[PDB]
């Protein structure tokens, strides 16, 4: 029959909406995996930064190493 | 080899390193008439030889 045979044909016409899908579900397999390679980022270049950003971005825990070196002067 | 850069923080405090240095004369130039003049040592300059 005319119907059936549309049916059929009709089933794949929204092959575009399909692979979108496909590209979301493949995504958030994916994109996770940023948080691993965002730390190292981060350990790499926080050295780099000034005292004072290596101080605000540790809210504080981070300070200068004492090493017995370089103190004050009277 | 040794520059008196070499002794603030790791031996003596800087200012003391400073006067060290200043009791010295080092040659240095050409001046504008290119001559070669002396100056006090400042804290960049290696060691003296005699
Ligand atoms: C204990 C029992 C025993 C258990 C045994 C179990 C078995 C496991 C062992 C465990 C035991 C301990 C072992 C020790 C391990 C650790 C030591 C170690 O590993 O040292 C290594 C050691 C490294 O030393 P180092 O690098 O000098 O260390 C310096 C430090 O890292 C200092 O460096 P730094 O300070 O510069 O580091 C920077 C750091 C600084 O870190 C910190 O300061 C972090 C502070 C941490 C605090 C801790 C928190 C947790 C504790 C809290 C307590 C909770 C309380 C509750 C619980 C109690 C009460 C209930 O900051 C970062 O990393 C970046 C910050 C974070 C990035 C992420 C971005 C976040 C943004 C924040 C957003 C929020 C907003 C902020 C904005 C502000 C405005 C709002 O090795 C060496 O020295 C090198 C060895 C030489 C070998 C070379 C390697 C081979 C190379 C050859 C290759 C060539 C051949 C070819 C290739 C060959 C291929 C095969
Ligand atoms: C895909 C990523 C590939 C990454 C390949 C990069 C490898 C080579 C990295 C070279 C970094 C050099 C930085 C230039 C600044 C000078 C450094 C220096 O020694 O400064 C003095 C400083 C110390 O300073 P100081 O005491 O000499 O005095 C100057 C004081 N400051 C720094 C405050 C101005 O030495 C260091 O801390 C060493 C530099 C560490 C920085 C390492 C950066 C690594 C970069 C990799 C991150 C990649 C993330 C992914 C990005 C991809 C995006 C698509």
């Amino acid at each position: 029959s005319r119907a059936v045979y549309a049916k059929l044909w009709a089933s794949t016409a929204q092959y575009t909406q399909r692979r979108h899908y496909a590209w979301y579900q493949i995504w958030s397999r994916v994109i996770p995996w940023s948080v691993p390679w965002g730390i190292f980022a981060m350990w790499m270049v926080f050295p780099a930064m000034p005292v004072e950003y290596r101080q605000a971005l540790t809210f504080g825990i981070w300070q200068k190493p004492n090493i017995g070196t370089h103190g004050p002067d009277p | 080899q040794l520059h008196f850069r070499h002794l603030v923080g790791e031996v003596l405090p800087e200012k003391r390193v400073k006067q060290i240095a200043a009791e010295y004369d080092v040659t240095d130039g050409p001046n504008d008439q290119g001559e070669m003049y002396t100056r006090p040592g400042i804290l960049g300059d290696a060691f003296p030889s005699p």
